[PDB]
């Protein structure tokens, strides 16, 4: 059942109690914990967090610690499926589940006792009701409702995708129990930004929530300050920005921000090498010289940026990038201390799925929780080099696979693949790394090809994950037309393919549309979703 | 005119507060004043200088690290002796044997990608420029004056503390002799001579910088600075 009012059935209820933090590996999942940190350790709510990677390490948390909770919490994590049966709780316990995945299950929704969802109600959800999905001629009609049922369920059940950002979520009960620091309206941007950078979300989405998020921003901006009473520069100031699309421009050179950036890399097929003459052909008309072009942005001549903006958006318009502004967020503190939104969101998600094999997941999930605290500056700093190196090595792989042709046209979906031991796999291997690769590769190949029909098709993505156990993780993406909804079907389409060809099938990750599979299962697997899609 | 002294001396006023208002650090963890803790440190020490960076002056104030970059002669004199007033109000009351102030060296570093030795082309004559190398030769370190005083052969009519520009540039004696009349005889050609007793003189040595070996063009010989 759906929370209506987050602060009085939620908050004050585990306020007085022992909590379990289930938390997903995703920045939106972190922010949301950061937020959700802060108001605890406000109260004093003795709680315990524990970083789940996917649904077989969060039923082994539960079994580890179902005994001592009786209140749990899943950020980014439970809501998309039976809950009950798959933790299979006691009566008496509670799942809070703030949750950014849909569609919410049924039985999620109509649970009233146990399953307590974390969701605004007016997201984009139409649940079926409840006399349509639970409970001669009397058993005939008993049958017919049975296969309406079955239509109507696979109708809903049909289409993933997200809603409103978890962090947005635990900032809008900040704000009602008045505890709202500037730092959590922070997290709460990078939340919404983590959605906006993976794509979850469509643009007219990040559009409304930026503007509720402009809001707080000013409401922050004159707690205690106006246009002749200033703070400290000691103090966070977080501004809004109408700025550059470019990725990291400020922390490295425009040059490698204009390579490495997926939007500017597709549009000058700057892995062809006819494409650097097109980006040196956009850059003699804006009349930036090489030279400082290639500088770090930070070393760069100022008479050069302080109408940089709308120099790129004037040249970009002639070129037909007709959007290369993006409305979105900066904080200051310090003297030097400068980020957009998206570079926390790239740096966080790097310390996230960092390449290193010392330590582990669970490790890297500390160094990036960390990194979102400004006490770790040099964590964040970090993550920034790591962001770089990982920009650089999925544009080496983007080039790769469209020159190399891996990316063939298997009728109702594009499939590619990575191969084992050719370079960056093992930093692509991880789920969420993968689902960037894909969609940019995606962005790229439609970018490349003329043919009018392979710009409107989706991708299918398989690259090695295990040889101890022989296995592949295929995610699935949809069309990357502008017109898009952000919403796919894989999740389900490759659980029927599963089970019509019997395939070894293992679904650990939280979201539907990335599997694990054993790697000879490929084959019959791929026959069956030619087969179902048609 | 003097507007020009009143411009430099807003300057070295904003060198001055860069050195004494600069931080680094958060409120969540604390603050530490970096310059001016190293000027103190170095005094102490008995060091006298002190590194700067160009990034950290940039954050607190864009317009001197643009103005270091493209004058950087005419504008690190100014930070030198904002410098040395910094050290000044951050050392007195010293013990004694060390109640004459020092002159500080302020040393300039960056982030910044540097240049070649033939990216060096004749539009950045006088500017700020960072390249790399291999030191091949260095001479032994000798002295240059800083500061001279001059006396003329006939009056005796005296310049003091003549300050002498910095780098490999030397000094023109006057012609003639300075603020007196035309008398007899109205001047012997170089009137003036260095007296011996006053000058004040640093070390400086010469060095020879070659290309580094991966950067030099195929077929040429690496050039040397
Ligand atoms: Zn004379």
């Amino acid at each position: 059942m759906f929370v209506s009012d987050f602060r009085k059935e939620f908050y004050e209820v585990v306020q007085s109690q022992r909590v379990l933090l289930f938390v997903a590996s995703d920045v939106d999942a972190l922010c949301a914990c950061k937020i959700l940190q802060a108001l605890f350790q406000c109260d004093h709510v003795q709680y315990t967090l524990v970083p789940v990677s996917g649904w077989q390490e969060l039923e082994t948390a539960f079994l580890e610690h179902k005994e001592q909770f009786h209140y749990f919490i899943l950020i980014n994590c439970g809501a998309n499926v039976d809950l009950l049966d798959i933790l299979q709780p006691d009566e008496d316990t509670i799942f809070f589940v703030c949750d950014t995945h849909r569609p919410v299950n049924v039985v999620n929704v109509y649970n009233d006792t146990q399953i307590k969802l974390l969701i605004k109600q007016d997201d984009d959800l139409e649940v079926p009701a409840y006399e349509d999905i639970f409970r001669t001629m009397r058993r005939r009609q008993r049958r017919e409702w049975e296969a309406r049922r079955r239509d109507i369920l696979f109708d809903y059940e049909q289409y993933e995708y997200h809603g409103t950002s978890s962090a947005m979520v635990m900032f809008e009960l900040a704000w009602m129990l008045s505890k709202d620091l500037n730092d959590m309206l922070w997290w709460a941007i990078v939340g919404l930004t983590d959605q906006w950078v993976q794509d979850k979300i469509t643009q007219m989405k990040y559009v409304t929530d930026v503007g509720v998020l402009q809001r707080h921003v000013s409401r922050h901006n004159h707690r205690n300050e106006d246009e002749e009473n200033t703070l400290s520069v000691d103090c966070t100031r977080i501004s809004f920005e109408y700025d550059l699309r470019l990725v990291l421009y400020q922390h490295w050179s425009l040059h490698d921000s204009l390579c490495n950036t997926s939007y500017t890399a597709a549009r000058f097929k700057l892995w062809s090498v006819h494409g650097q003459k097109r980006l040196q052909e956009f850059l003699a008309d804006m009349g930036l010289p090489l030279k400082q072009v290639k500088q770090k942005f930070q070393a760069m001549d100022i008479s050069l940026k302080e109408n940089l903006r709308e120099m790129i958006e004037e040249s970009a318009n002639k070129f037909g990038m007709k959007d290369m502004r993006v409305q979105t967020f900066s904080i200051h503190f310090g003297f030097k201390h400068k980020f957009l939104a998206s570079d926390v969101v790239f740096a966080t998600m790097s310390l996230m799925e960092s390449p290193e094999k010392d330590g582990s997941g669970t490790d890297h999930f500390i160094q990036a929780l960390d990194s979102l605290s400004r006490s770790n500056l040099d964590k964040l700093y970090h993550g920034l080099e790591l962001a770089k190196k990982q920009l650089r090595a999925t544009q080496q792989t983007i080039a790769s696979c469209l020159c190399t042709n891996l990316v063939i046209s298997q009728g109702p979906f594009l499939y590619c693949s990575l191969m084992e031991g050719t370079p960056d796999v093992m930093l692509f291997s991880r789920p969420a790394s993968l689902s960037l690769l894909s969609k940019h590769l995606l962005k790229s190949f439609v970018c490349s090809t003329k043919n009018r029909r392979c710009k409107l098709l989706p991708l299918v993505m398989a690259a090695p994950l295990s040889m101890e156990h022989g296995t592949v993780t295929v995610v699935g993406i949809p069309p990357e037309t502008d017109s898009s909804d952000r919403k796919n079907f894989f999740g389900r389409a490759f659980e029927k393919a599963a089970e019509s060809t019997s395939s070894r099938m293992l679904h650990n990750h939280f979201d539907l549309s990335v599997i694990e599979l054993k790697a000879e299962d490929r084959s019959k697997f791929l026959d069956a979703l030619i087969s179902l899609l048609s | 005119a003097d507007e020009g002294q009143a411009r430099k001396s807003q300057l070295q006023r904003r060198f001055k507060e860069f050195l004494r208002q600069y931080r680094v650090g958060t409120d969540r963890t604390g603050f530490t004043f970096k310059y001016r803790d190293e000027l103190k440190r170095h005094y102490n020490l008995g060091e006298y200088w002190i590194e700067v960076e160009m990034e950290d002056l940039a954050s607190f104030d864009e317009d001197l690290a643009d103005y270091l970059y493209k004058q950087p002669a005419e504008h690190l004199q100014l930070l030198e002796e904002a410098a040395k007033e910094v050290a000044d109000e951050v050392t007195r009351p010293r013990p004694s044997g060390e109640e004459v102030l020092q002159d500080i060296q302020v040393m300039l570093k960056s982030d910044a990608s540097p240049s070649s030795i033939r990216s060096l082309k004749s539009d950045m004559m006088s500017h700020l420029v960072k390249i790399p190398g291999i030191i091949i030769a260095a001479s032994a370190v000798r002295a240059k004056a800083t500061r001279i005083s001059i006396q003329c052969r006939s009056c005796r009519n005296t310049l003091t503390n003549i300050a002498m520009r910095p780098g490999l540039e030397g000094y023109a004696l006057p012609r003639k002799c300075n603020t007196d009349q035309a008398g007899r005889p109205k001047c012997p050609l170089d009137p003036y001579f260095i007296m011996p007793d006053k000058c004040k003189c640093v070390d400086f040595q010469t060095l020879k910088l070659q290309e580094l070996p991966d950067a030099v063009p195929h077929g040429e010989m690496p050039r040397h600075m």
